[PDB]
């Protein structure tokens, strides 16, 4: 009964139950889009600015998600699409009441940027993933106008630095900021006026620094801001002195809500120790960007036993998660990045014993991204053994196509394994000397899967096959180098239907099937993006440099470039 | 005890369904109900949710398939 269905419904705000509701009656389809409090739209061209405005006319906060993941790894040319101007055009006079706008890999402008700043009254979060298209004029004209801000999260965007005077233009009667992050900022901002910003600031509990804030400086801004949550230090390097050391350490260990670290660029051995007063009650460190040996790490690591979340170098080692192991029994999350990639030559002695060990010894591991040059599936079988709960795994062997290091074999049992055991696996990204066996494996097991990447992989079309045919809860299939082309494809067409997308680079789709399969499936839009001119300048024989194929309910996009032509 | 500005079947609510806490103006209690309610609905499909109450549904295919494609092709 109305005001009470209202009630009822401000309690639901999973999207998938929102849906859910929409659906059970024309009523509930009507109460429900009125109290629509987001939106999550995770592919910008699935859906137009005006069918969202009207369906969802209350809508106080928006997530947009533009390009592809494989835009990460350079396979997208620029001018591609993203292009969020039309959703602030059209929000702009449609959603007076929006306070939150968060847009992931999208192009963001100046223009943008100020015409959130002028239409948006009560805007509060603006967070920009992976973005690019704007410069800190466009971070002035926010800093300037959104009296009521919160969030100013940059995380990787791609920044014109200008100068780091558009930090300044904060007024001094703003106080209310939250969480600020402004990693990606190469512009050194202006110390001063952080500082006073930090300082009139009082709930102000996520800081990320640039690295253009030095060590030195660290101290000061910890004192004013003595109840953050998060910190991301600027550079951490400095002339040893245990005055500087000193004045660290104390300012460090009155936080004493700090849970989360991260930043440590060109970092010093000597200046980590500072930090050991948070070690014992944080759950999240980021290392990434340390290059500090492992018996450092080590000795950091052995005192943060609530420990959830560890990103880390590979200098981290064998030895290294092998201390973690029986250390952080609450690690949920681990990632070992590179630290050379582009040599075959291992500088550091990181192996699979590595992750073998993590899974032994933290019941709770359920999220990997591991970054070796070496694997077996004896590894890989044992690691499932263990780790039965896992949800996310991502591996990443560095030499291409390489086998089992022990039996020279392909690593196809040991990744059935992974996906045999781990039957809440969500998501997965394979590598080594794999045959179309894995995918079948892959596609016998996977059902809970969503998200699979595959990089010189598998054999013939049976192998995308598979998948295409048995991982019921694929969403995203995401392809490169690999001996897949049309067959795979066009007996799985309506399969594309159920999946946010597909993306297939520098593999063996022709020109012809692309065509084919437009043509079947309207309500895809099936994108060659090409760099070559004129597709039917080629015999329609030939493959594709790209194609990328999303379901959408708009019909082909406005905006593609030269190089791309809708099927 | 004195609430529902509604104000200012007895049952449970002086030892402290909806209808109506709704009525009657007992801000919290209808809270306290239309969150378990809510929870009676979380993780539930369309149909399962009108099995448990006695919403038939009143959607011609035509409109509960254009509906149920915008909802995931856009909105999850
Ligand atoms: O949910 P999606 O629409 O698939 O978005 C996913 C997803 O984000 P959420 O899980 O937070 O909703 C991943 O989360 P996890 O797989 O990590 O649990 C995230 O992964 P990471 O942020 O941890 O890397 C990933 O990011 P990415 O694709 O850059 O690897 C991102 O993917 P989208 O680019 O498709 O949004
Ligand atoms: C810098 C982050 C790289 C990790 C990436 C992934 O986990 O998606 C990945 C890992 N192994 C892969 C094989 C094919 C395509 C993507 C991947």
């Amino acid at each position: 009964p109305e005001e009470v269905l209202e009630h009822v419904f401000s309690f639901i705000q999973l999207d998938k139950d929102r849906n859910s509701v929409s659906l059970v009656c024309k009523s509930w389809y009507e109460i429900e889009r009125w109290c629509r409090r987001k939106v999550f739209i995770g592919n910008c061209y699935a859906v137009s600015p005006a069918t969202v405005i009207r369906r969802f006319p209350k809508v106080r906060s928006v997530e947009l998600k533009g390009k592809p993941h494989f835009a990460d790894f350079n396979l997208v040319p620029d001018g591609w699409g993203g292009y969020v101007y039309p959703w602030i055009e059209a929000m702009s006079s449609s959603y007076t009441w929006l306070e939150e706008i968060r847009l992931k890999r999208m192009v963001v402008t100046d223009d943008c940027l100020e015409l959130i700043a002028k239409s948006f009254k009560n805007f509060k979060v603006l967070v920009l993933s992976s973005c690019e298209g704007f410069s800190t004029d466009g971070l002035a004209a926010i800093a300037a106008t959104c009296r009521n801000l919160k969030e100013l999260d940059l995380r990787e965007s791609d920044v014109d630095d200008v100068s780091g005077h558009w930090l300044s233009h904060f007024p001094d009667t703003y106080t209310s900021l939250v969480s600020l992050n402004i990693s990606c900022l190469a512009s050194e901002v202006s110390f001063s006026a952080l500082e006073r910003l930090v300082t009139r600031c009082p709930n102000l509990k996520s800081l990320k620094l640039n690295r253009a804030v030095p060590l030195e400086k660290l101290a000061t801004l910890l004192q004013r801001a003595p109840q953050l949550e998060e910190l991301g230090t600027g550079g951490y390097t400095a002339e040893v002195r245990p005055d500087v050391y000193s004045g660290l350490s104390v300012a460090l260990s009155g936080c004493k809500e700090l849970r989360c670290l991260s930043g440590f660029w060109d970092a010093v051995p000597a200046y980590l120790p500072a930090v050991y007063s948070v070690c014992s009650r944080l759950t999240t460190l980021n290392l990434s960007y340390a290059t500090v040996q492992s018996y450092d790490l080590v000795k950091l690591l052995c005192q943060c036993p609530k420990l959830q979340r560890l990103w880390v170098l590979d200098y981290i080692e064998d030895a290294g998660l092998e201390v973690l192991a029986s250390t952080c029994k609450d690690l949920r999350e681990l990632r070992v990045f590179p630290s050379e990639p582009f040599v075959m030559e291992p500088n550091v002695a990181l192996t699979e014993q590595g992750l073998v060990s993590v899974s032994m010894g933290c019941p709770k591991l359920e999220s990997v991204l591991y970054f070796c040059r070496q694997m077996t599936n004896a590894a890989l079988i044992t690691i499932a053994r263990n780790r039965p709960n896992m949800t996310r795994f991502r591996l990443c062997i560095i030499e291409p196509k390489a086998p089992d290091y022990l039996t020279l074999e392909p690593l196809d049992i040991g990744f059935g394994a992974i996906v045999e055991h781990c039957k809440d696996l969500r998501r997965l990204s394979l590598s080594g000397l794999l045959t179309d066996k894995v995918f079948e494996y892959i596609g016998t097991y996977a059902k809970k899967m969503e998200m699979l990447s595959v990089a010189f992989a598998g054999d013939s079309d049976l192998g995308m096959h598979h998948v295409l045919s048995g991982c019921d809860s694929l969403r995203k299939l995401e392809i490169r180098d690999c001996p897949f082309g049309d067959k795979a494809l066009l007996a799985n067409a309506s399969k594309l239907e159920t999946m946010r997308s597909l993306w297939m680079s520098s593999c063996s789709v022709s020109f012809g099937a692309c065509k084919l399969l437009g043509q079947k499936m309207p309500k895809l839009n099936v994108e060659v993006i090409d760099e070559r001119g004129a597709p039917d300048s080629r015999p329609e024989s030939c493959p594709v440099e790209r194609v990328f194929i999303y379901r959408t309910v708009a019909g082909p996009r406005f905006d593609m470039p030269g190089f791309v032509w809708n099927m | 005890a004195l609430e529902s500005q509604t104000i200012a079947i007895l049952a449970k609510v002086i030892e402290y369904l909806i209808l109506a806490a709704n009525y009657l103006n007992i801000k919290n209690l209808l809270d306290l109900t239309c969150q378990t309610v809510a929870d009676m609905i979380k993780g539930k499909t369309p149909e399962e949710i009108r099995t448990t109450f006695n919403i038939k549904n009143d959607f011609t295919p035509e409109e509960e398939e254009e509906v149920r494609r915008e909802n995931q092709w856009a909105f999850e």
